[PDB]
RNA sequence: UAGCUAGUAGGUGGGGUAACGGCUCACCUAGGCGACGAUCCCUAGCUGGUCUGAGAGGAUGACCAGCCACACUGGAACUGA
RNA sequence: CCCGCAGAAGAAGCACCGGCUAACUCCGUGCCAGCAGCCGCGGUAAUACGGAGGGUGCAAGCGUUAAUCGGAAUUACUGGG
RNA sequence: CGGCCGCAAGGUUAAAACUCAAAUGAAUUGACGGGGGCCCGCACAAGCGGUGGAGCAUGUGGUUUAAUUCGAUGCAACGCG
RNA sequence: CGCUUACCACUUUGUGAUUCAUGACUGGGGCGAAGUCGUAACAAGGUAACCGUAGGGGAACCUGCGGUUGGAUCACCUCCU
RNA sequence: AGGAGGUAAAAAUGAA
């Protein structure tokens, strides 16, 4: 306690530490992306997940998941990436926005396409 | 024989050929499927490389060199050297899925499927 | 970031401005500031307020209103209330 | 703004349904493809994966992401060790 | 990293990036100990006779073939069904 | 009007201070799977563990010195008032 | 009942 000691160093404030250091409150950033390959997930869990590096236009370089099953993704084509971890993943804290400019919507989606971006069919 | 790491190449299995453009130009040839273990003959037939030819027999000319013992040389350089580029299929890429330790996790798996009975009314 | 400043702390006289003053000169004095944080470095327009919060507080200062600062960068002056 | 003509005529999507958290069955694929805010799910009866139908919520908006405060008595002066 | 001290080995003051959703404390029921105590048992001791060394019957693993059917396959399967 | 003097921005030079990027190579750390060898710690962990310090070693770690308990272990047998 | 000596033997791993 010590209030006297309060009067000479007052209370102090933690830092406000963010999960996603894409940039100063930027909702989305464009990628470059670089190096589209695969991954395992961590020990209690197991699949091959698609993954794929990024470059923004600041000049971070960092990973991104690709959600979905199957994607469009060639060797540059340019994305957009979102905040959001995937817990499975160790070492990727970025999910790529499937419907964005360069990444299409999930084939033959019905329930859900909101996310996954898939432009609802009046046919 | 040809000095190679581990399969080391029984020479007989070269094919150098000494042409004009003096006779130190050396137009060296080497058959893709020459007792090459398996995995070996797979990676140097096939290649994203330069120098590689489509049937198997690797291009490469001894030029720039007078000297006939170093365009022997020099082409071994580019040999071996040109070997570990073909052997590094993605530095270290088999991959190698493990078969026994997979159902060590999935037993860990229904460990936690055993806690998982917890607090509900 | 531990000592910082040498027109710098003050006095007298001249000058100077709409006006007080190191605002500016000459001489003299040797002080002034500093752990209740001087200097240094970094960040930032300030407030009324906005949002949240039971309150105390905390984040913030775009739009409407008030104040300050700039007009391609920097320097000076004129005209003129 | 008000009146008249007039065929119901021209006008409903989006997330989610294992628990947290209101709301379920069936089919297909079988630790594979994929899901995920948190714990986790999946090895041929998966209410959690994709589809179908039904349902819960909100509604010309519905969700994801980012940022702020609260929950946080996890800076406690109010109010901790 | 820097400052300070030290002949030196270093000491002191003292971060962040990154990564996880746990780490940790006391205590409780069991379990186990190359820990202890009490007690038991062809467990060993004191004795008798066998297997494995030989031939053969039967069963299984393995192997060959068109089949050499299926299950069992530490104790608690192998003259078993 | 022209000439001349002081103050000055910018420029050039020397010269250090600070910080941001970049750098062949190198150091240690985190994470991921658990393949290589070993089996250090948790029971007395099979040499009690740990702290400080020095040395040594392919690795956990080992040894010497001092310290702490966040260590176990007082079970039986010949003997005396 | 107090108290004195004293008696104990090499042996890893099951995979983060």
């Amino acid at each position: 306690a010590t209030v006297n000691q309060l009067v000479r160093k007052p209370r102090a404030r933690k830092v406000a530490k963010s999960n996603v250091p894409a940039l100063e409150a930027c909702p989305q950033k464009r990628g470059v992306c670089t190096r589209v390959y695969t991954t395992t997930p961590k020990k209690p869990n197991s699949a091959l997940r698609k993954v794929c590096r990024v470059r923004l236009t600041n000049g971070f370089e960092v990973t991104s998941y690709i959600g979905g099953e199957g994607h469009n993704l060639q060797e540059h084509s340019v994305i957009l990436i979102r905040g959001g971890r995937v817990k499975d993943l160790p070492g990727v804290r970025y999910h790529t926005v499937r419907g964005a400019l360069d990444c299409s919507g999930v084939k033959d989606r019905k329930q859900a396409r909101s996310k996954y971006g898939v432009k609802r069919p009046k046919a | 024989i040809v000095i190679s790491r581990h399969v080391a190449i029984p020479d007989g299995e070269l094919e150098i050929t000494a042409i004009r453009a003096s006779t130190a130009i050396h137009l060296r040839f080497d058959i893709r499927a020459s007792s090459l273990p398996e995995y070996y003959k797979e990676r140097l037939l096939a290649a994203s490389h330069h120098l590689i030819s489509s049937d198997g027999v690797i291009v490469i000319k001894a030029q720039e060199y007078r000297s006939q013992e170093l365009n022997r040389e020099a082409a071994l350089a580019r040999l071996v050297a040109m070997i570990k580029e073909l052997t590094t299929e993605k530095k270290a890429r088999r991959p190698t899925r493990p078969t026994r330790a997979s159902k060590e996790r999935r037993l860990a798996s229904k460990a936690q499927k055993s806690s998982v009975k917890a607090m509900r009314g």
